[PDB]
């Protein structure tokens, strides 16, 4: 059994799902985040948010008697831990008792322009704060509804929204064969990265550096974040094939609507397939890494990171990502909605040899 | 494009603390394009010298 629910927003702002919480149900905008394991909502009125969840107005709310503080890359919050019923409008007819965190104090979490007022943690229990004992939204959903431990994502923000399938895969949301990469560490959605290619030419670095701290797939993060040692080599490689555009301090505008995508190369990521001896390739065209702002101005959609390598929403906008938690694997397939007016933005190919590639890349 | 010129006079709402209030013709410097999310950008006014969020539709490139 699977719940196919429509997602709102884009890669920039973040993909949000509509949720009804408590009795009477309160309609809230919840951001889908695969890089976290906590289902948190605003419990008090705040700046830049239209609505919040009032626990005192809900008759089904049960306070667990404690609160938790969760820190992010740029943001932090402290919220009351409890449990209430959550019903997804267009999805399942029945309501489910899940763990909920009601934010009372926050620092740089609710930012301007952001349409969501809540966060949906879809990663593994071990990451969930306070501890792994606090059941994640999906773990409670799998137990109560008896649905397969698999959830899939389809992002369509080319420049309507998206589709989040909770309980399996919908074959109409993809084209071709699904290429599966195994989850090495069951915390975030860590996948093994072996190589990186730029318009045919490949940079040389120890494959252990591609898995710096962890090489993850995150829906919450906008751009493709690369580690400090990796990011520098990518900048040098793209420049040879293509002023403060590369450092994110400036833009790049191209006059009379002529696309800069012809001048830019193709970025390819090599991921180890389920069969250890073979590996597939996920290619992203400049349409996904040279994002348009506001004849039109364009920004560089690649930023350095202090800790991990993050496969953001910009890369996920081109592929139909499957999060098969039941079989310890992450799926990738070509998406039909990932086309700017017919012209494709993503490319999936394989199988390829790992004979002259190191045995293990996860350090 | 490094700077952005204000097209219209904008008065930030009291319930919006990170929102910059600006006059028509004011120049801005967008801090980081990597942190840009939606129609609201965290810029720096060349007139006041303060850091805050500005609406993208209210500004034009230089």
């Amino acid at each position: 059994l699977a719940m196919v629910d429509n997602l709102q927003g884009d890669s920039g702002r973040g993909y949000y799902l509509e949720m009804l919480i408590g009795t009477p149900p309160q309609k809230l905008q919840i951001l889908v985040d695969t890089g976290s394991s906590n289902f948190a909502v605003a419990g008090t009125p705040h700046s830049y948010i239209d609505t919040y969840f009032d626990t005192e107005r809900s008759s089904t709310y049960r306070s667990k008697g404690f609160d938790v503080t969760v820190k992010y890359t740029q943001g932090s919050w402290t919220g009351f831990v409890g449990e209430d019923l959550v019903t997804i409008p267009k999805g399942f007819n029945t309501s489910f008792l899940v763990n909920i965190a009601t934010i009372f104090e926050s620092e740089n979490f609710f930012l301007p322009g952001i349409k969501w007022n809540g966060i949906l943690g879809l990663a593994y229990a071990t990451l969930a704060k306070p501890s792994s004992s606090l059941e994640t939204f999906f773990d409670s959903l799998v137990t109560q509804a008896n649905i397969p431990n698999v959830f899939s994502m389809q992002m369509c923000g080319a420049g309507n929204g998206g589709s989040l399938v909770l309980g399996g895969i919908e074959p109409s949301l993809y084209k071709g064969d699904i290429w599966y990469t195994p989850i090495k560490e069951e915390w975030y959605y860590q996948i093994e990265i072996l190589k990186l290619e730029i318009g045919g030419q490949s940079l040389n670095l120890d494959c252990r550096e591609y898995n710096a701290d962890k090489a993850i797939v995150d829906s919450g993060t906008t751009l493709l974040r690369l580690p400090q040692k990796v990011f520098d080599a990518v900048v040098e490689a793209v420049a040879r094939a293509s002023d403060g555009f590369w450092t994110g301090s400036q833009l790049a505008c191209w006059t009379n609507s002529e696309t800069p995508w012809s001048y830019f190369p193709k970025i390819s990521i090599y991921l180890r397939d389920e069969n250890s001896s073979r590996s597939f390739r996920i290619t992203i065209l400049p349409q996904l890494y040279i994002q348009p702002m506001m004849y039109e101005c364009y920004r560089f959609g690649i930023s350095p990171s202090t800790n991990a390598l993050v496969i953001g929403a910009t890369v996920m906008e081109g592929f139909y990502v499957i999060f098969d938690r039941a079989q310890k694997r992450v799926g990738f397939a070509a998406s039909p909605c990932a086309e700017i007016a017919g012209a494709a933005v993503s490319e999936i190919s394989g199988p390829f040899s790992t004979e002259d590639v190191a045995s293990n890349c996860v350090p | 494009v490094t700077l952005f010129v204000a097209l219209y006079d904008y008065e930030a709402r009291p319930n919006r603390p990170l929102d910059l209030s600006f006059h028509k013709g004011e120049k801005f410097q967008i801090l980081n394009w990597w942190h840009v999310r939606g129609d609201w950008w965290e810029a720096r006014s060349l007139t006041t010298g303060e850091t805050g969020y500005i609406p993208s539709n209210y500004v034009a490139p230089v």
